[PDB]
């Protein structure tokens, strides 16, 4: 839901008063990635054990 | 070359070395992107 997928490109044409909202959807976006990545690593994990 | 220099080429930003080329381009390409949608090429527009 942000302009761009480039943390470079919201920085250089946005204003800081505005660019801070953007950077929210991109945080949150990300966090639920790496939150799927290491639950699904730790079920893995049980099998091998 | 060879230093971590910041970039700007055309409004490109970005944070890397330089290194020259080895693999061939098209006479009409101007930047090329690896499959992580990274710029893994850039050409300078004032010298070729």
């Amino acid at each position: 839901g942000a302009i761009s997928s480039v943390l470079n490109d919201i920085l250089s044409r946005l204003d800081p008063p505005e660019a801070e909202v953007q950077i929210d959807r991109l945080i949150t976006g990300r966090l639920q990635s790496l939150q799927t990545y290491v639950t699904q690593q730790l079920i893995r994990a049980a099998e091998i054990r | 070359k060879n230093k971590c220099v910041n970039f700007n080429f055309n409004g490109l930003t970005g944070t890397g070395v330089l290194t020259e080329s080895n693999k061939k381009f098209l006479p009409f390409q101007q930047f090329g992107r690896d499959i992580a949608d990274t710029t893994d090429a850039v050409r300078d527009p004032q010298t070729l």
